[PDB]
């Protein structure tokens, strides 16, 4: 849970701000990093659990 | 020890944690405590560096 | 929802006047801009709306104006209930001020930029980049409790359902989750706290 | 006497205080 | 046994984010599948010898 | 009132009944405006300020502006106002790292970190700690006083 | 009793009260709103005693 607050290289730890503040294309760009961070942490958690 | 923090505010910079424990730098070192109950007939110039 | 405060708006304009193109559309003539008629400005009113104005003409024809953004925001976004504890615009270099540039492309495409705009600002609910001078005496905030709704709770955008929670947290205003999610925010105007639930 | 009871608290001379509770 | 909608974890129901999630394909699906497969395995075995 | 510059803050009301708009007048030669400090909250409990301009209100940094030097008071608490003063205690404060236990956004207990046992505790997250082997840093020079080598 | 810091294993609250949302979200609600759901233990301690 605590992983997701880390603003993973993005402008913010939440997404709609990214959508609102900049044009969708760039907002997509930034959110990609958050997306990757979240899933990656999931992966590590998953492997640990397994 | 024994102080109950009748009104003491933890210094949350944006949003306050409701419950838990946090290690942080807060001004808990006490200098020249003044506790005057319901009296201030004073024209005072509190100055730092002193 | 932001801090209770006097209904105060100041229209931000920043007029940019330029002439490009020359002969065969590949030349330039002039370019300048001001923040509401001045080279710099700072918002004091709680509300403020940018109204970008353009006296930009290609001597050969039309000018395509493209926006640069070295800023956490866009001109179309700042008015969208963006919140600051301060916000200042300079036409010249300003320390720790994000950059927004404009590029004027004439019909034959000189490709030049407009003046760099520098925005030194700090987040807060003191002044709000507004789309329109907000209404409401002593408070411009509005909410729909028990309603799945958009919100900007002291800058906390999002979607959720607002339910009065009878809690009486003396300290703090809006408390976030352990996972950095705003769980309850106090009206503070009434000193009452509302829990927020994601709609889905 | 209860004076030792109040002595238990770390304290210094100009500490004009009120114990409560 | 633990479960999580990694789609929600990353997107939190944001459809605009949901499309972006989709392009990373089964990452989320595989994660959840591993979780549930494992968990149901333990469920059935522990119910077995019990 | 909410306008010093359009109206007088000559208050026509007493004992609140209205969250009193707090405005903060700049008093320099080329700036003499009242910045809206804050709508008066229903009840303030504790206020803390810092050298570097931290106007901190009820767990919130309302201003936390550039460094303050003279925090001067003229609270007219004279005459019978000597029994009207809100000043009940004030304590000068130095920042210190400490672990805070809080519940219901209410302070419960504290633990400083200067002591090595306490240093380990605040280095950890729990006031109590278990008997075991714990990482620790060799004590550096307590006085920073780092010479420059170039 | 000495080990279960929660007192009981039953403390895994039904997420329905989480969906209530009238009061402030708890840790269970924090993770649920994040998309996490802890499943009940496959068997209770009473069955283990049995
Ligand atoms: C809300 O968020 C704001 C964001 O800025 C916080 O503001 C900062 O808070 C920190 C917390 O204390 C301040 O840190 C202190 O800075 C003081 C001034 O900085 C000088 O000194 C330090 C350390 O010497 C240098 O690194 C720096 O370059 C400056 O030269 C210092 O006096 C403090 O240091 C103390 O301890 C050190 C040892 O660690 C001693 O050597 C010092 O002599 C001193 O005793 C401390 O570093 C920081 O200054 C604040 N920002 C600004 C711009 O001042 C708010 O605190 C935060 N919380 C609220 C508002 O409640
Ligand atoms: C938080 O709680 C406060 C406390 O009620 C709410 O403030 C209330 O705000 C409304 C409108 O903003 C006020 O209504 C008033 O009604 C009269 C009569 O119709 C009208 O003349 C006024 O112009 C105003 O519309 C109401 O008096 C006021 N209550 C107070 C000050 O005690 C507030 O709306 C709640 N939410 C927020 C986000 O502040
Ligand atoms: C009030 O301010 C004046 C200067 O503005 C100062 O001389 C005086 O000491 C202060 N206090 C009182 C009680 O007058
Ligand atoms: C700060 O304090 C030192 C020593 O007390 C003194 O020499 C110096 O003049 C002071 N400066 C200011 C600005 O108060
Ligand atoms: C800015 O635009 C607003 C309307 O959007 C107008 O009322 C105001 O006069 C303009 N100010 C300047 C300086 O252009
Ligand atoms: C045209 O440009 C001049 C200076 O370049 C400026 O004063 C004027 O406001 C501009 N007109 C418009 C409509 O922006
Ligand atoms: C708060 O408690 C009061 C008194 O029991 C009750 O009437 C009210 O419904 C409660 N509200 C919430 C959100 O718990
Ligand atoms: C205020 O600052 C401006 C900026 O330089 C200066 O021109 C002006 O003279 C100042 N006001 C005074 C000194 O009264």
């Amino acid at each position: 849970t605590v992983q997701l607050q880390h603003n993973f290289q993005a402008i913010s730890s939440s997404i709609d701000d990214i959508y609102s503040r900049l044009d969708p294309p760039s907002a997509d760009v930034q959110v990609d990093r958050l997306i990757t961070g979240r899933l990656s942490a999931l992966n590590a958690f998953v492997a640990q659990t397994l | 020890e024994g102080f109950s923090f009748n009104n003491w505010f933890l210094l949350s910079n944006d949003s306050t944690l409701v419950h838990g424990k946090v290690v942080s730098n807060q001004p808990l070192l006490v200098n020249c405590l003044l506790a005057i109950p319901k009296i201030y007939g004073l024209g005072q110039f509190f100055s730092f560096n002193q | 929802v932001t801090l209770p405060s006097f209904n105060a708006h100041s229209f931000v304009n920043i007029t940019v006047s330029a002439s490009f193109g020359g002969h065969s559309g590949a030349n330039l003539i002039a370019s300048d801009t001001t923040i509401n008629g001045f080279s710099s400005f700072c918002v004091d009113t709680r509300q403020f709306t940018i109204s970008l104005s353009y006296n930009v003409t290609n001597s050969y024809g039309y000018v395509s104006n493209s926006q640069d953004s070295n800023c956490p925001f866009t001109l179309q976004s700042v008015n969208d209930y963006l919140s600051f504890s301060k916000f200042c615009v300079s036409t010249s270099l300003l320390a720790s001020a994000c950059t927004i540039d404009l590029f004027g492309y004439p019909e034959f495409g000189s490709g030049v930029k407009f003046t760099s705009l520098y925005f030194q600002f700090t987040k807060g609910e003191l002044i709000t980049g507004t789309p329109k001078p907000l209404e409401g005496v002593t408070d411009v905030s509005f909410m729909t409790l028990d309603v799945c709704t958009k919100y900007t709770i002291y800058g906390f955008k999002g979607e959720g359902i607002i339910t009065l929670t009878n809690s009486s947290f003396l300290a703090g205003v809006y408390y976030t989750s352990d996972s950095g999610q705003l769980l309850a925010f106090k009206n503070v105007t009434s000193g009452a706290v509302y829990s927020v639930t994601p709609c889905s | 006497n209860f004076r030792r009871f109040f002595s238990k608290f770390n304290v210094q001379a100009p500490a004009v205080v009120v114990l409560g509770g | 046994p633990v479960s999580v909608d990694c789609a929600t974890y990353v997107c939190n129901g944001n459809s605009r984010c949901k499309q972006l999630l989709t392009q990373y394909t089964a990452a989320c699906k595989t994660i959840e599948s591993a979780l549930q497969l494992s968990a149901r395995l333990e469920s059935v075995e522990v119910n077995s010898m019990l | 009132s909410s306008n010093p510059h359009l109206a007088t803050f000559a208050i026509p009301l007493g004992a609140t009944q209205v969250p009193y708009y707090c405005f903060f007048k700049v008093d320099t030669y080329n700036s003499t405006v009242y910045k809206f400090l804050a709508v008066l909250p229903p009840t303030v409990r504790e206020i803390v300020i810092t050298k570097y301009g931290d106007v901190y209100v009820n767990g919130f940094g309302y201003l936390h502006l550039g460094l303050l030097d003279a925090v001067t008071i003229n609270f007219t608490g004279h005459g019978t106002d000597d029994d009207v003063s809100g000043f009940w205690t004030i304590a000068s404060t130095n920042f210190v790292d400490a672990l805070i236990e809080v519940q219901g956004t209410a302070i419960q207990r504290i633990l400083y970190c200067d002591d090595p046992v306490s240093q380990l505790k605040c280095s950890q997250v729990a006031f109590d700690l278990d008997d075991g082997f714990y990482p620790f840093s060799s004590r550096n020079l307590l006085s920073h006083e780092q010479p420059i080598s170039f | 009793n000495k080990v279960v810091t929660n007192g009981l294993g039953t403390v895994d609250e039904d997420y329905k009260r989480c969906s209530n949302g009238r009061s402030v979200a708890d840790l269970v609600c924090a993770q649920y709103y994040s998309g996490v759901m802890v499943l009940p233990g496959v068997v209770d301690a009473e069955k283990l005693h049995m």
